[PDB]
RNA sequence: AAACUCCAUAUAUAUAAUUUUAAUUAUAUAUAAUUUUAUAUUAUUUAUUAAUAUAAAGAAAGGAAUUAAGACAAAUCAUAAUGAUCCUUAUAAUAUGGGUAAUAGACGUGCUAUAAUAAAAUGAUAAUAAAAUUAUAUAAAAUAUAUUUAAUUAUAUUUAAUUAAUAAUAUAAAACAUUUUAAUUUUUAAUAUAUUUUUUUAUUAUAUAUUAAUAUGAAUUAUAAUCUGAAAUUCGAUUAUAUGAAA
């Protein structure tokens, strides 16, 4: 048989999905809301200097027009900034999917829920 | 809804290959800056869209 | 030389504050900002009357990093939650003692000029400290006055007290008639070679006379302490005394400067430091019930647990090294009953307001106008500005070509 | 231009600087003491300095050993090395590093400075 | 041979009474791709085709190992081992000290530097790592001195915890913000001035030399102190004050 459990809403209404990139993991918690953010319990311009590790983060919801539709609780350890915010990105997308399954192929497209495979090679 | 919307550019592909020749060492965030301030300059004795 | 006439030689940060790049800014009409009629503006950008502009740019209350050459003039968005709010309590408030806090950015100088506009407004003489770094750095002279006991500063005085005088009604200053009679050495270049020294009569002489005198330098801290003896002794005008940058005295407890030992000298050593704090712990009462002293932090100024403790948010750890803790600032702030006021992060409807505001400024690029609706802009801007920070709303619009 | 026992120095320059830079056997340090002692403000330019401010730091400056006094103090340590017979002092003699350092490569700034008569 | 593999990656199951906590993890087992499908175009050996694009599905994009033959009679008798030949009161063995660190020139490989798209300070409810190490140990906090309120840095005193998913080495750093920065009269100061006030403008003073070495650079050298060791002279490391070369 198959190994696949179709993906649901928790009991609060959240959406929980994990994303890597470099040495960096995030596990964001996705809920219906007003667009309000948050990492590791502290304000998103806190957190991320660089206004480009922003807009990585907001990317997703960006294709889905779906910006000022969700409250995001993102939780981020290991790497830089630049791993935790791509794999905060990268987590935001597979959690979307379960509030709608029919935007799976515009985020494939998009290139969000493509799991970036390079990390830091030992020289040979 | 969303199907006739095209998708919406991850990047500016001038503007990141201006940033790059800048950059050196891999600072990326201070050529983000050196370019970004420059063309706030351009705006304020100009006034159009740098 | 290298350097012409109109050349832009300094740095990006100094060229933006100093070379006039308003000048080619479109002049827009906006209402004016008037706390006692806040209901036609609340939530609403305003300008500065002409009488508010001409005190705050002598007061120092805008500064630079503040993106004011965007626009023809500074621009204020009266908002309920910080500025409506905080004015309110500044005048129903009895003590009157508030130190403005908040996350870097979050609008903390803004609010203080709001409150310098509404002193200005309601016939009050403004004593304001822009940058107390100018004192402690040690990039000036310092004296000993051995009459005070007290570190003067001739240099930073001079300008201080121009400030005073140069940003308020003299009409104000004329009225607050001198308690005392004062002598100081002349130092006016037209008569100070036939008169030895310039006497100020009480009943007759009036604090603008005062703000006015040309003494020599070694002279000029007892001038210092006269003019706030008189405007703490008078009763008719408020006298709103302002710190911004506070956290800079709390966090810099020995200054720059050294005495003949080679040791640094405290900060309550030197004149400055020590009227600063005198009119914060309450030690200089003023006689009018309407005086108030505003303080502002500033998030470019390191963070220790002075601050936190003197506020009742953390408790008092003893074991806390000096230099993390300073426990005399907090003493002398409690005995103020300073009150914490925190600004607010901005709402999205706010964010609506003052990207509506840009949008008549044509200020934003043309990626956020051509192709994007108005609803996805202010989403996608609420929420790259963390969520209601002014100034990185300000930054992703202006200054993000990426 | 400011001159302060012969030395001569541009207006501009920072006292405590100049102080470190144009007299020798006076660091930053010592400099820093001696415009504390005076009553000097830490960033105080040349210009500013007055004559009477002037001859202050002249009388500190000659109640300290510096310039003639120091370098004799080096010459007279180098030359007693000579004196022993110790294996240093064939070193200066020779124009060799005197300081355990390798001579099959470099080696040339000891060539051009090592000397009894050491600058 | 290639593949079949192993690693990485994605997913599933199992394990943890979620205080050895990192469950955002650990590591056992299993699955997955050497991707697949549809359509148009251009070529073809024109058909059940390649090159292309377009659409759809997918996390899928990278690596290692994987053996046969020959040559240079290429390096090694100094990792150890073998034959021949030579030494056997010495070409074997031990101790003390010295040398391998010498210095004309030359060569290879590195480090640091020659300033403003770049260096220096400061950033305590402490921005953000990974992989390793600790019974022939890793050493916390505190205190004392350099040394100044304190911090920082170095050492001493003392020796908490941990022989470890537990405690320690160890608050990563750059980043970012503020301040500062010679050449540079592009500065600073004294007056006056301003609706640029951390700032503008005006008038005076602010040097001379100068193709040049500064507040760049840190070689060389003096003195004092410290660390390891039984021992730091030839010939070790660190710190402070002073010295400040070439470039
Ligand atoms: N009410 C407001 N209306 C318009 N602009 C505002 C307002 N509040 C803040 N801003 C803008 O936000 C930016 C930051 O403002 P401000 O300098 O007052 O912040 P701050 O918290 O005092 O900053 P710091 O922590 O650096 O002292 C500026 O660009 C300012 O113009
Ligand atoms: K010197
Ligand atoms: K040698
Ligand atoms: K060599
Ligand atoms: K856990
Ligand atoms: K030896
Ligand atoms: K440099
Ligand atoms: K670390
Ligand atoms: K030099
Ligand atoms: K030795
Ligand atoms: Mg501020
Ligand atoms: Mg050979
Ligand atoms: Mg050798
Ligand atoms: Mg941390
Ligand atoms: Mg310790
Ligand atoms: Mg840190
Ligand atoms: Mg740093
Ligand atoms: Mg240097
Ligand atoms: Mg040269």
């Amino acid at each position: 048989s198959n190994n696949i459990k179709i993906k649901t809403l928790d009991e609060f209404g959240r959406s929980i999905a994990v994303g890597k990139r470099k040495s960096s993991t995030a596990k964001v918690f996705v809920v219906r809301g007003t667009g309000e953010i948050l990492v590791n319990g502290r304000q998103l311009n806190d957190y991320f200097l660089k206004m480009k590790d922003r807009e990585s983060i907001m990317y997703p919801l960006q294709v889905i027009e779906s910006v000022g539709k969700y409250n995001i609780f993102a939780t981020t350890s290991g790497g830089g900034p630049t791993g935790q915010a791509e794999s905060i990105m990268h987590a935001i997308a597979k959690a979307l999917v379960v509030f709608n399954p029919l935007l799976k192929s515009r985020l494939h497209k998009a290139g969000v829920l493509t799991r970036d495979y390079r990390h830091v090679e030992r020289k040979k | 809804a969303l199907k006739s919307v095209p998708i919406p550019p991850r990047k500016n592909a001038t503007l990141d290959h201006i940033t790059n020749m800048i950059m050196r060492h891999g600072k990326k965030e201070k050529a983000q800056t050196i370019l970004s301030r420059a063309l706030y300059l351009v705006y304020c004795q100009t006034r159009q869209d740098p | 030389k290298r350097v012409t006439p109109g050349s832009l030689y300094k740095n990006w940060t100094n060229t933006t504050h100093t070379a006039q790049l308003q000048q080619t800014a479109v002049p827009l009409a906006l209402p004016i900002f008037n706390f006692d009629d806040i209901s036609k503006t609340l939530n609403k950008v305003v300008s500065y009357s002409n009488k508010q502009y001409k005190s705050l740019h002598h007061l120092g209350s805008f500064k630079k990093s503040q993106f004011n050459e965007l626009f023809q003039k500074p621009v204020c968005l009266v908002r309920e939650d910080a500025t409506n709010s905080f004015l309110k309590k500044l005048v129903s408030h009895p003590v009157k003692k508030f130190i403005i806090t908040g996350e870097p950015g979050v609008g903390k100088t803004v609010l203080l000029s709001q409150a310098h506009a509404y002193a200005v407004d309601s016939k009050q003489i403004i004593i304001n400290i822009s940058y107390p770094e100018l004192f402690l750095n040690g990039r000036n002279d310092f004296s000993y006055d051995d009459d005070l006991k007290l570190f003067i500063q001739p240099m930073y005085l001079k300008k201080l007290i121009r400030k005073i005088l140069k940003a308020n009604d003299p009409a104000l200053l004329k009225s607050i008639e001198l308690s005392k009679d004062y002598k100081f050495s002349n130092a006016n270049p037209k008569n100070a070679s036939v008169k030895p020294f310039v006497t100020l009569n009480k009943t007759k002489n009036t604090v603008l006379d005062l703000l006015s005198v040309m003494t020599h330098p070694h002279n000029r801290g007892k001038l210092m302490k006269a003019i706030i003896d008189e405007l703490s002794v008078q009763s008719k005008v408020p006298i709103m005394f302002t710190v911004d940058n506070f956290s800079k005295v709390l966090t810099t407890a020995y200054s720059a400067y050294r005495n003949t030992e080679n040791k640094q000298i405290y900060s309550l050593d030197l004149q400055m430091g020590k009227l600063m704090m005198d009119i914060i712990s309450g030690e200089t009462k003023f006689a009018n019930g309407e005086s108030s002293t505003i303080l502002a932090i500033s998030g470019v100024d390191r963070t220790n647990k002075t601050l936190p403790v003197a506020l009742g948010k953390i408790p008092v750890d003893p074991y806390v090294t000096r230099y993390h803790y300073e426990p005399k600032f907090v003493e002398l702030l409690q005995k103020g009953n300073v009150t914490e006021f925190e600004v607010p992060k901005l709402n999205k409807q706010e964010v609506n307001e003052l990207i509506d505001y840009y949008k008549q400024s044509n200020v934003l690029l043309d990626k956020d106008i051509t192709g994007k609706k108005w609803e996805n802009l202010i989403d996608e801007k609420y929420f790259l500005s963390g969520n209601g920070n002014p100034r990185e709303l300000l930054k992703s619009l202006v200054l993000s070509h990426r | 231009v400011v001159h302060i026992l012969g030395k001569g120095f541009k207006g501009k320059e920072v006292i405590k600087i100049a102080l470190a830079s144009k007299f020798y056997g006076i660091g930053k340090t010592t400099a820093e003491k001696i415009c504390s002692k005076l009553g000097l403000y830490p960033w105080m330019r040349m210009h500013q300095l007055s004559e009477p401010q002037i001859m202050s730091i002249a009388s500190e400056l000659s109640t300290m050993t510096i310039e003639g006094d120091a370098r004799a103090i080096v010459k007279d340590n180098i030359a007693l090395k000579r004196k022993i017979g110790s294996y240093s002092g064939m070193r200066h003699t020779l124009h060799l590093p005197v300081r355990g350092q390798h001579t099959r490569n470099n080696a040339k700034t000891a060539r051009k400075l090592n000397k009894i008569d050491r600058r």
